């Protein structure tokens, strides 16, 4: 038998078809729905575990319980029934405002609707951790801490006399890809003549075997072992970006600084690398400043050149050299300018339009 | 894999490198949003606001209700 | 007579001039303002209807009334006057924080200021529906439900001894354009060899007679009859976008997928169209899978090819064919890649800059 | 108007097509924001916080007040 | 002596090094930390001034004090200990939700972390003005009003038995750049034949001597004397934008209108300039409308042409002419179209990609 | 400095021109965030929620704590 006949439906998409099939995996229609209905009357609980035979435990939510728990006996002198009626009427209309914001008519496709556990907060009573706590996650553990970002919900069923909607949530089950390593990049500023610059590159990069991907910053959280991306995160890259991070900076672009702020020095692998043609680098035990060739763009420091260095009032102890030494850089090209303002890109695409003309 | 030796010459220094995990969904769980505040404790109060809200609920739900009856009954 | 002399004003814009003219349409200055002042002293109401002779009814707002309604007699033992004084002082400073966020010095042009009814919520007491309810709109009706997006307010007058600002709001009055039809597009994924792609096009399109416009997604709400755009919504399109949606896909661009997610199948007009060279499509009553030509990119299904089809565990009943059959596609070109990351567009505009050099 | 026959060959299928309306403004209505919390119920309380707030109100309002006196008195 | 040895640290950045040096400027580790610990036990104050000898006054914050101040004696009949225990448990878990949003694992670099005084509000008890009030700023004065945008905080120290984090905030100290003038631009619409357009330029411009910069709109507040930018605000411009604002509009681009809305007239320096080939401009005392040459794009009005003008029902008194008169414009070029939709820029960069192919 | 005479011919009219200031930081001030709600008034209540929160605090803090011990002790 089918629940899906095309000549009477006409139009539906992939996720909608799979949601209908998964809804028919629920035999709630086959079974009497009165038992579900008749269970939920007397629950009187913010989050309750109502079990269903040969099925997952139903978890029942409520919205606004605590004030009604509060002002029964007191309000008899504390606040009049109408007064509290106005008071409730306010919150209820606020609750309607929230549900009309999220369950309302800006909600596009309720068959394929994907409603995250964060945004439902005041709809789900303003607490998000307790429901996931019921799921069996401590919040003291690897899943609850790293991943609270993307526990998703979907719409399954609507009943009109119960006036209620039935959702079904998923279980976070972590599994690493075989050859995924996430590198968090970072850069320092420098100068050429007097101009001050630094390199414009994507904040993160992600390599899966040979393949290197771009990365999202909004769902993706960083723990010391791995990068947890609770939503699908691996948006692709470009060859003219993927050539940048691997082995060449001939194509990687460069920017001018925001005011006078910039990173003029850094410690990496126990080595101080900086542009000491810009600020004060002075050998501490010897007592003299170090100059730089004008055909060079930075200056690196290991223990052998000077054991302790002063950079504008600090006292830095360094270690052994972990780097090759500074070969000439004037035969390795530098990137073009970057301007992050779509009007400029538009103006010059409108220039591209002029060139086409 | 990364040729960092070309990267530090203009100062590209990766302060962290970790793995990557993705979550999978072997099973599901049921969760009923009862839109109606089940508080008979109201002692015959809010009757008017709940009565307006009942009607609100048609514009809240019905579009979705039809969207789901088209998926079920066809 | 005039209220507008240019040699003493100097500089003002179009909306500012019209706001000044509409302010002089108000004869509040001509009439005694004491009656307005003296009415508002004893209103003691969150939202009240104070009528004004030969003028629209003034509606008076308040901010924080209910707690002061609450703790008079109780606080005499419940909470000390200073304690409640500190408590109020907190909210009042929060109210000042909100009004300094919105009526403050980030507010650009208070003559032409346009302040929507949504953002004023905690300023207007945290309830938005009741004021529009006073306007005479049910919230059970066509205007309140479809259109709560864009009921706008403007600044009319400021009085210093009353310390108050006078706004005037408009009335939502819906009127459809003569030949406006809104189409919500949608697409499915596919592959060429092993590469997985789908088509990158604007989420909505809007045609007004011959003219086809782009569309906004933030104010525009969808009811079953029409698309309600409460703010001015019809931002223009480009010829090199308008040629895409009408009759040709030779210019429409295509993208690579986000992880492995994609729409490999769809039901449209009672017809299953999919790429069954990617996932499992198998004729149910016959019992065999269907293959696809490598010179083809999808596969369409009507009743005549197979009455019921299985797509990865489902059972689909289809109807009559509503489509022309698959002619060869290799003589119709495909779009270029799309990368939604302004650094890449910037990098390649900086390439365009290199080409200019 | 739309040549959908070219559109389904790479899968462009419009799941909804509706009309479009725009709202017009035939008249107006008055709405007074009284910034001062009109609660004499305060029983001689909040005096200090309201007294600080009074002064706050000059930086709240005055710029706008002048911006409007330039529009009115000229 | 050092607190910074490179062979044992390995990797740290510029701001992290300076934060470590500034942490060692704090002799809290050198001094007994018990006195700090033992002071904070009995503070019992939302914001307290605990002085530290030969050091700045420590200011101690709390989170949720007032309800615990409220329901001790009353709750003995008003609300059960468990009931209030559940009630508190709710807020506490909400407090954990907020701190896990901001102090949690989405927080990237706590050595270089920059946490503004706005976002910490419900973490810092929901009041922001009082702490700055303690700093000695009225909120009636030039600094508190103009600049509440960017008072920054940074992380200094973490203690585990006290379970507490020690931040150190800065002092707003205003100082103007020597030759910085901020111009807020504005434009009106017009037509050529029947097409309706206006000029697309950056909302603000900022000139520092010869140099002209772009400008940010999110932190930058406008007072009548200066433009206050509490965060570093002066993001750079492009030569192909900087040539636009100074002395030429041959490169400045132009747009088509959003619906029928546009500015068809303006008053500047006591002069009405408009396109009166579009709407009704009629000499009031004479009684006749004024037409425009089709080789012209606007029409300017001073006292000498007509003393009082009517523009669609208004009565405008004008003054003396402050402008040169309308020379022909057909030998001065006009800008290309602008489309603010990255798909279009992407589509045409994908066209640029096709051109490269 | 601005050649406004070329700017009004297509209508560029600057309605405001002001100066610009930047804030500087001559000194600092100390501010202790005590994450623990110091309310012994709790009368032996919230014990379980605070006891869960104690553990929460390790995932709250420890990463940062280590990040800072690497800066101090090296």
């Amino acid at each position: 038998g089918v629940v899906l006949a095309g000549a009477a439906l006409g139009v539906a998409t992939a996720a909608q078809i799979t949601a209908g099939i998964a809804l028919h995996q629920s035999n709630l229609n086959a079974q009497a729905i009165q038992s579900l209905r008749t269970s939920l009357e007397q629950s009187n609980k913010a989050i309750e575990e109502i079990r269903e035979a040969t099925q997952e435990t139903v978890i029942a939510v409520q919205g606004v319980q605590d004030y009604v728990n509060n002002e029964l006996v007191p309000a008899m002198q504390h606040m009049s029934c109408e007064l509290v009626g106005q008071r409730l009427g306010l919150k209820l209309l606020r609750y309607y405002t929230e549900l009309l914001s999220i369950f309302g008519p800006s909600l596009r496709d309720p068959i394929s609707a994907e409603i995250s556990i964060q945004a439902l907060s005041y709809a789900l009573g303003g607490e998000i951790h307790k429901i996931l706590e019921k799921l069996g996650y401590s919040g003291n553990d690897m899943i609850a801490i790293l991943e609270s970002r993307g526990i998703k919900t979907k719409i399954t069923h609507v009943d009109l006399p119960g006036k209620l909607i039935i959702l079904s949530i998923s279980y976070p089950t972590l599994s690493e890809v075989k050859g995924v390593i996430v590198h968090r990049l970072e850069a320092v500023s420098y100068n050429i003549g007097s101009q001050e610059w630094y390199t414009t590159v994507p904040r993160y990069v992600a390599t899966n075997g040979y393949l290197i991907s771009n990365f999202d910053e909004s769902p993706c959280v960083f723990v010391s072992e791995s990068a947890i991306c609770s939503q699908n995160s691996l948006y692709p890259m470009s060859p003219l970006l993927q050539q940048c991070i691997r082995g060449d900076t001939s194509s990687c672009a460069r920017t001018l600084v925001s005011g006078t702020m910039g990173n003029k020095f850094i410690l990496s692998k126990g080595n101080i690398v900086a542009n000491c043609a810009s600020i004060l680098c002075k050998c501490y035990s010897t007592g003299t400043i170090i100059n730089q060739s004008p055909d060079k763009l930075l200056t690196f420091i290991a223990s052998d050149t000077c054991p302790l260095v002063e950079i504008d009032g600090v006292t830095i102890q360094v270690g052994g050299r972990q780097y090759p030494d500074m070969v000439y850089e004037s035969k390795v090209a530098l990137g073009p300018a970057i301007s992050l303002e779509r009007l400029d890109v538009g103006t010059n695409l409108g220039n591209a339009l002029k060139k086409l003309d | 894999q990364i040729h960092w030796n070309n990267l530090s010459t203009i100062g590209i220094i990766g302060t962290d490198s970790v793995h990557y995990k993705i979550m999978t969904r072997p099973s599901h769980q049921y969760l009923v949003i009862k839109l109606m505040p089940n508080v008979s404790l109201i002692d015959n109060c809010t009757k008017a606001e709940l009565g307006e809200y009942e009607k609100l609920l048609n514009s809240v739900l019905e579009p979705i209700n039809q969207a789901l009856t088209l998926m079920t009954k066809n």
